[PDB]
């Protein structure tokens, strides 16, 4: 996201960053749901996933667009006004 | 301030610095004596 700096992703990480940390308040305990029970930890990663799924819908979007600026811009510099 | 330096871009500097270098030497070169 920081090859951009466009908020539009930078804040919303963000707040996928929270939702890892809020889970991430119980890492010394997540460190052993595997090795007996691992239904918790689906459970947390299903939070986190969901998170990752809006924030990559984002950075799909987002770098969509960027390509879209780019190749007209690139265009553009290139058209002499006095003949096109 | 046309420096524009606080900014980055890569694909879009970069052109346009090889082509403004490229035309304005060449219209040096022509070495009119106006």
């Amino acid at each position: 996201m920081i090859q951009s700096q466009r908020p539009m992703m930078l804040q919303s990480a963000l707040a996928f960053e929270q939702i890892i940390k809020n889970s991430k308040a119980g890492s010394g305990g997540k460190s052993q749901i595997t090795w007996d029970n691992p239904k918790e930890l689906e459970g947390y990663i299903q939070k986190l996933q969901n998170a990752a799924e809006r924030l990559a819908t984002e950075n799909r979007k987002l770098r969509k667009w960027h390509t879209t600026f780019c190749e007209k811009v690139v265009v553009l510099m290139n058209i002499d006004l006095l003949r096109q | 301030d046309p420096a524009r330096d606080p900014q980055y871009a890569e694909n879009e500097v970069d052109e346009m610095r090889i082509q403004k270098d490229l035309e304005l030497e060449q219209y040096k070169r022509s070495s009119s004596k106006s």
